[PDB]
């Protein structure tokens, strides 16, 4: 349901099959977005 | 009757075929019409088998009125079986020799299994492109046979006969051709006379007397087995000046060029089949299987550890377990433990000190306990079944299970299988993971495990071929290799295991001409009807070598190409991933042309100079010229470097030139201890030919290409070395201190084998000879690991391996002599080593070279 | 017709057995004379038909011309010896081989690929030369004992003999036996000059004979695969297509 | 004590030694040449063999 539909809504997309690099992907986006409104 | 022909009737007949194949193995061909009770029963069982395959060919005959080849084979087998049985009962030409048709029954095991029929068709359809090479080989054989007929016709019929009569060949036990005083060959000299009239080097079989004999000799030489024997016999016969031009040219043309043609045609056919089957997309299923497994453990561990972060006491129980396995310290600790296990396993040797045998038994138990503890620690922290999911983890689990099974025996016999701790050395192959090419070795194993079904089918067809030819050889030469010679042949067809060993030895091509001569003499001698039996050996050799090539090259080429494609796709996906990740987060005349040449000519002259020296005569007038000729040669190269050394200040080939010229100049002096140092820097004079590199364009290119190829194949070399070391350790466990023997066969200990004993010349009781008793070891033994590595190397080269095999079969107990045919079941070790190393690893290496040359260039 | 004549000549050459009677020998001599006369007749016919310029244009003709002239003067020296001149009759059988479009193309393509890579074989030549020289310097003094693997036929005492020994080892005949015969402790050459009872030989033999085998196998495989990859266009042809 | 002793291979020169066992070292194929002599019952490597004794100057 959330695959055949276009991504569009997901501002950032997590494509990782392991917890380790999946954590770094979310933290990468949050940290950069954290500095936007400051 | 067309109703009961599709129900398990067809499996009942298949089981009937399997029991008419386990009744042709139990049969023992006895010499001179002897028999026993088991044979007396096997006759009646074969009567029953004949009745069954008759009313089953009748049903199909009167059901569909003999067109298909397999059904035609069925019919002919049945009719000749009935004919042979009826004729045997009526006579109760050779009657019993018509039973050779019964060995065609195992050929039906593939007609009832279409899955085997398809691989048989695949093997057969590759014969058509090789018919041109077969015709070329036939033409070359004919031409060389005619040349040998015109050159050495009836010139090897004279041997030394002693100056007292013509009784029998008084020139050693292996007489050789000679020549007269007016001849040019070998001279008998002393108390011997080269008298005409003699059978021949091999009872008159090896010679160029006839066109058939010449053709057989040429074929035997072309097979590269025992061609130096023929060359040396010809040298003794006609002279040592111009038979090398014949034999070396024959070897180069008919054995190396022909092998190159066969390899090229087979590689082209395999590539065409690969490119035709790739269109279907069989690689995609293998490709999609790897990523489905990579994300499997990557998502299961996420589920596993998230449970432990919780929302019984697992917070202080699970973090360390998964943070120690992935800590990079547990990895190196386990690697060190495996290195210690290899150290203690490989330290075993014959007659070791009494402290070592205690150290390596305490350390074995300690390391076993440590590895069991580590396995249990890892077994629960990553899921009981997810731990079983991994590939190498299955190997570890099996190794631990077998080690625990074999370490608790301590009471039973034969503890050689307890050393399955050697397979723990495979676990250290994770050292490839730290380095590169780990995705090139593991991909190969993945492809092998994916194609294991076709691998087993291909290995089963070869086994069926070997079984059929073993049964045929047991029928033809069973109980016939019993002549009056004092020595008993070891490669015979007396039993089924012995026939299997003989057929395997002929397939490897080692000493197959000796077995051919034994078979020829068992049917008379060099005569027209008797010598027609060599067709069996010729066909066996050709067909077996062709089948082995088509099997072991196809497996290697297909699996290696699949692994390389997998690695390329994985590299592409990694590149795309790490690129898309980065695409978002970021936002003097020595330089002349003729001179150079003139000095590459000097270089050639200098290389020619030291090839013309006198190796044996220390002082000879020829070396007077050559020794003083190098003086002026070294001056030119000395002048060349000085004329260049001012131009610059250094590359890697000027270093080699300096290492040559300085060594030569210092060797001009030295003096003092002119025994040791001179004998090192005189052999260091072999670097002059290597100076053609960097001075002749193209030589540098091919040298660099060969270095790149070496760097590419180093991984396969390392894996083969590891397997050889493991097999050497297993062989050390099996045959440590057991391959000793005494010249007197009646003594089985070193203390007993002392003094003198009486021998008889040719076993003539009237001619006794005193000889000293000696406790001797095998030429290549298994006393320690180093002594076993080289024995296994010589076995892999197929050189003298039957002698080692039959020496190891007789060995039974440490420090004691041999027993005839003690453990015939130990030949499985040698068979497995030959199959894995000499057949699979070599063809894998060749296919790797082929693939790495194909993916370069095009 | 001339192909059949060549086949008949080859069959006639193929039945020269040992202990043949005098009538057989005379018949063979006269039949060889008849065949060489017929082939001279063909040659004359094709100097006329094709003129003396068009004859020596096909390379299959100069080879044929050289073959028969070695047969005409063979009879001259036969009635009144040298064994080299009677080998020309056998060499004529290659015309039959070079008639099928498959074997001809295969041999021609592989020969061209062999010619196009003259240094991949120079590597093997250099390896053989270096190892022959090293063997001559090291094991070149061992005695020639007829009961040992170092003897008159197999030894290191000459460069051709050392090269032949290395060729035999590359074929893999008894290389382990030669290595064991090259180990230290052998009484050796009386023509080289106490305490030296058996002081020659060396323990270098193991490394020598193992490294030579590995390097020779590797270089032979390299040459084979290089030739195959050079000729790979013909090996994967798909003859059905244009 | 003085069973023929050595450590090297070429000169065959004696050495200090003890123990009641003294041996011979030779190549299996080249039997009629003793490569090394000493004491004890050491383990050869390749292609050598060891033949040990019980008394002084037994190895000969
Ligand atoms: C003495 C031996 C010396 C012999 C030298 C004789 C040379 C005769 C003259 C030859 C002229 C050269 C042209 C020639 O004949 O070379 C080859 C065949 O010949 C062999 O390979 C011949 C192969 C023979 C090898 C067998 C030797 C085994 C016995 C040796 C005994 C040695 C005995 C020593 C013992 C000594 C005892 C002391 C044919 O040449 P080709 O160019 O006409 O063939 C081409 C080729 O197939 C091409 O692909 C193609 O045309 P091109 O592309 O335009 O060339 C055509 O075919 P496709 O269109 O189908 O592709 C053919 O027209
Ligand atoms: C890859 C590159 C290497 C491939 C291997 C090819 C094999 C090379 C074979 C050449 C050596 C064969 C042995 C040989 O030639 O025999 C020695 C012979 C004389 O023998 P000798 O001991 O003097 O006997 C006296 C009685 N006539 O010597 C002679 O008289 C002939 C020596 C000719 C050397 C060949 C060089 C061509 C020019
Ligand atoms: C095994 C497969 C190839 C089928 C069997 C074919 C062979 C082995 C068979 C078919 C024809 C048979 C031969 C037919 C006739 C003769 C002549 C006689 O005086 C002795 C038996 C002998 C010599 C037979 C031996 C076995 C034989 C050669
Ligand atoms: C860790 C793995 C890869 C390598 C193991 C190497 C060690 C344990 C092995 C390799 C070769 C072995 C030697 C081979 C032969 C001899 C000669 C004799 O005196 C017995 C011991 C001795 C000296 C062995 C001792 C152990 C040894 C040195
Ligand atoms: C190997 C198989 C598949 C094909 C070759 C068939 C072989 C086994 C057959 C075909 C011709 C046969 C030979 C024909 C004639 C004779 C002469 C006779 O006095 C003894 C048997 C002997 C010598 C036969 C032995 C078996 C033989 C060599
Ligand atoms: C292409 C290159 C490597 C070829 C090298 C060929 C050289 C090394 C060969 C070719 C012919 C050879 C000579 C041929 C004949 C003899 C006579 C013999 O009693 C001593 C060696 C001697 C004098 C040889 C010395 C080495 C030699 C000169
Ligand atoms: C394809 C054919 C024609 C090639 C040549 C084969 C024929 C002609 C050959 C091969 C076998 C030969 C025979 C084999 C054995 C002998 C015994 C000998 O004491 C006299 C010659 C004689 C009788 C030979 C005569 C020639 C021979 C029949
Ligand atoms: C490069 C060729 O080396 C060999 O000939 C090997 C043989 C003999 O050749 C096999 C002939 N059937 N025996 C053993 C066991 C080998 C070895 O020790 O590997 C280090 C090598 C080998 C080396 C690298 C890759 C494959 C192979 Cl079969
Ligand atoms: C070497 O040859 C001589 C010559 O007869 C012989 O006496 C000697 O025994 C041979 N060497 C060996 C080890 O047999
Ligand atoms: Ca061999």
């Amino acid at each position: 349901k959330l695959v055949q539909c276009p991504p569009e809504s997901f501002d950032v997309i997590l494509d990782e099959n392991q917890l380790e690099d999946a954590c770094e992907h979310l933290a990468e986006y949050l940290e950069v977005y954290w500095r936007a409104t400051h | 009757i067309s109703i009961v022909e599709w129900k398990p009737f067809e499996i009942i007949i298949l089981l009937t075929i399997f029991a008419n194949c386990v009744a042709l193995a139990i049969y023992i061909p006895f010499p001179e019409d002897d028999s026993n009770a088991t044979n007396s029963n096997l006759e009646r069982v074969e009567y029953l088998f004949l009745i069954i395959f008759t009313v089953e060919a009748f049903l199909k005959v009167i059901a569909y009125g003999l067109r298909n080849g397999w059904n035609l084979l069925d019919f002919i087998i049945v009719v000749v079986g009935l004919f042979s049985a009826i004729l045997e009962q009526a006579t109760k030409f050779d009657v019993k020799a018509l039973r050779a048709f019964r060995v065609l029954r195992p050929l039906r095991l593939v007609s009832g299994v279409p899955s085997l029929q398809v691989v048989l068709n695949s093997i057969i359809k590759a014969m058509v492109p090789l018919l041109h090479i077969a015709l070329l080989v036939l033409f070359v054989i004919i031409i060389y046979a005619i040349i040998g007929l015109e050159l050495f016709m009836g010139k090897m019929h004279k041997t030394c006969y002693n100056q007292e009569g013509i009784a029998d060949v008084p020139a050693e036990d292996d007489p050789s051709p000679c020549a007269l005083e007016t001849g040019h060959g070998r001279q008998c000299q002393n108390g011997t006379v080269c008298k005409p009239g003699w059978d021949g080097p091999k009872h008159g079989i090896t010679n160029f007397d006839n066109f058939a004999f010449a053709m057989l000799t040429v074929f035997q030489c072309i097979t590269m087995e025992g061609w130096t024997d023929v060359l040396y016999w010809v040298n003794d016969a006609v002279g040592r000046d111009w038979p090398w031009i014949y034999f070396v040219t024959l070897i180069i043309i008919g054995s190396f060029f022909v092998l190159n043609l066969v390899l090229g045609v087979l590689s082209g056919e395999f590539s065409k089949e690969r490119e035709k089957a790739k269109a279907r997309g069989d690689f995609q299923k293998l490709r999609e299987k790897q990523q489905l497994e990579e994300d499997l453990k990557g998502y299961l561990d996420w589920i596993t550890q998230a449970e432990d972060i919780d929302p019984r006491w697992n917070r202080f129980c699970r973090r360390k377990c998964r943070a120690a396995v992935k800590s990079n310290v547990f990895y190196w600790l386990v690697i060190f433990l495996v290195f210690l296990n290899t150290l203690t396993i490989a330290s075993e040797h014959y007659n070791q000190p009494n402290w070592l045998t205690e150290v390596q038994d305490t350390a074995n138990k300690a390391l076993l306990a440590l590895f069991t503890a580590e396995m249990l620690l890892k077994m629960y922290s990553l899921g009981l079944q997810a731990y079983f999911v991994s590939l190498f983890n299955r190997f570890d689990c099996f190794v631990v299970c077998g080690g625990i099974l074999e370490t608790i025996l301590v009471e039973t016999k034969i503890m050689s299988p307890l050393g399955i701790s050697v397979l723990r050395c495979v676990r250290l192959l994770r050292i490839f993971k730290i380095t590169r090419y780990w995705n090139s070795l593991s991909n190969l194993v993945a492809s092998l495990l994916n194609s294991v079904r076709s691998i087993a089918s291909l290995l089963l067809l070869l086994f069926l071929f070997i079984i059929i030819f073993s049964l045929l050889g047991m029928q033809l030469f069973g109980g016939k290799f019993n002549f009056d010679e004092m020595q008993t042949r070891r490669s015979t067809f007396d039993n089924f295991p012995q026939s299997l060993l003989t057929v395997f030895q002929i397939l490897t091509g080692e000493d197959w001409n000796s077995v051919m001569y034994d078979g020829i003499m068992a049917y008379g001698g060099p005569s027209f009807p008797g010598m027609l039996v060599c067709i069996y050996f010729i066909i066996l050799f050709i067909c077996g070598n062709y089948i082995l090539l088509n099997v072991f090259l196809a497996i290697a080429v297909d699996n290696l190409a699949d692994a390389e494609s997998l690695t390329s796709a994985q590299k592409e996906e990694e590149e795309e991933k790490e690129r898309k990740k980065l695409a978002r987060t970021a936002s003097r005349i020595v330089n002349d042309t003729i001179f150079t040449n003139l000095i590459l000519f000097f270089i050639l002259l200098s290389s020619i100079s030291l090839a013309a020296e006198d190796p044996v005569q220390h002082t000879s007038f020829r070396n007077h010229i050559l020794g003083n000729a190098d003086y002026v040669f070294t001056s030119i190269f000395t002048l060349e470097i000085i004329l260049k050394m001012t131009a610059y200040g250094r590359n890697y080939f000027n270093i080699l030139d300096l290492l040559v010229v300085s060594v030569s100049l210092i060797s001009f002096g030295i003096q003092s201890s002119a025994i040791n140092v001179v004998k090192i820097l005189r052999v260091l004079r072999v670097l002059r030919p290597l100076r053609a590199i960097n001075r002749a364009k193209g030589l540098k290119h091919v040298v660099q290409c060969v270095f790149v190829a070496i760097r590419t194949i180093g991984n396969i070399v390392i894996v083969t070395t590891l397997l050889q070391f493991m097999f050497a350790c297993i062989g050390v466990q099996l045959f440590k201190g057991k391959l000793y023997t005494c010249s007197d066969s009646s003594k089985q200990t070193e203390a007993e084998c002392k003094g003198n004993y009486i021998t008889y010349k040719d076993g003539e009781v009237d001619h006794p000879i005193i000889q000293p008793r000696s406790w001797e070891n095998s030429k290549f033994d298994f006393d320690n690991v180093l002594a076993a590595m080289m024995a296994l190397f010589t076995v892999s080269t197929f050189e003298g391996w039957p002698e080692l095999l039959y020496r190891s079969i007789d060995s039974h107990t440490e420090d004691k002599g041999p027993i005839y045919n003690y453990r015939v079941e130990i030949s499985i070790f040698f068979i497995i080593y030959i199959i894995i190393i000499a057949f699979f690893m070599m063809n894998i290496f060749v296919g790797f070279v082929i693939v790495t040359f194909q993916e370069q260039g095009e | 017709l001339m192909f059949v004549l060549i086949l008949l000549n080859t069959i006639c050459l193929a039945m020269q057995h040992y202990g043949q009677s005098c009538l057989f020998k005379i018949a063979m001599n006269i039949l060889n004379m008849l065949f060489t006369g017929l082939f001279t007749v063909e040659m004359i016919l094709k100097l006329i038909a094709f003129k003396p310029k068009g004859y020596f244009s096909d390379p299959w003709n100069v080879f044929d011309f050289l073959i028969v002239i070695g047969s005409i003067i063979d009879v001259i020296l036969s009635e009144t010896s040298i064994t080299f001149f009677r080998l020309f009759r056998v060499m004529r059988l290659v015309k039959l081989l070079s008639r099928g479009e498959g074997i001809r193309t295969l041999l021609w393509t592989f020969i061209k690929s062999f010619q196009a890579l003259p240094y991949v074989a120079l590597l093997i030549v250099m390896l053989f030369f270096i190892y022959a020289v090293i063997g001559m310097q090291v094991f070149g003094k061992i005695a020639l004992n007829d009961t040992t693997e170092i003897n008159r036929n197999n030894n290191f005492q000459t460069f051709p003999q050392a090269v032949l020994l290395l060729f035999r080892c590359a074929t893999g005949e008894a290389w382990q036996d030669i290595m064991l015969a090259c180990m230290p402790g052998k009484k050796c050459a009386p023509e080289s000059e106490t305490e030296g009872e058996t002081p020659c030989g060396s323990s270098f033999a193991v490394f020598y004979f193992i490294s030579f085998y590995m390097l020779c196998a590797f270089l032979i495989i390299n040459l084979f695969v290089a030739v195959i990859m050079d000729n790979f266009d013909y090996l994967t042809r798909d003859w059905s297509i244009l | 004590r003085i069973c023929y002793i050595h450590k090297a291979s070429l000169p065959r020169a004696t050495k200090t030694c003890v123990e009641n066992t003294c041996y011979k070292m030779f190549i299996r194929t080249q039997r009629e040449y003793i490569s090394e002599r000493g004491c004890g019952c050491p383990t050869a490597m390749w292609p050598y063999q060891t033949e040990c004794c019980k008394g002084d100057r037994c190895n000969k």
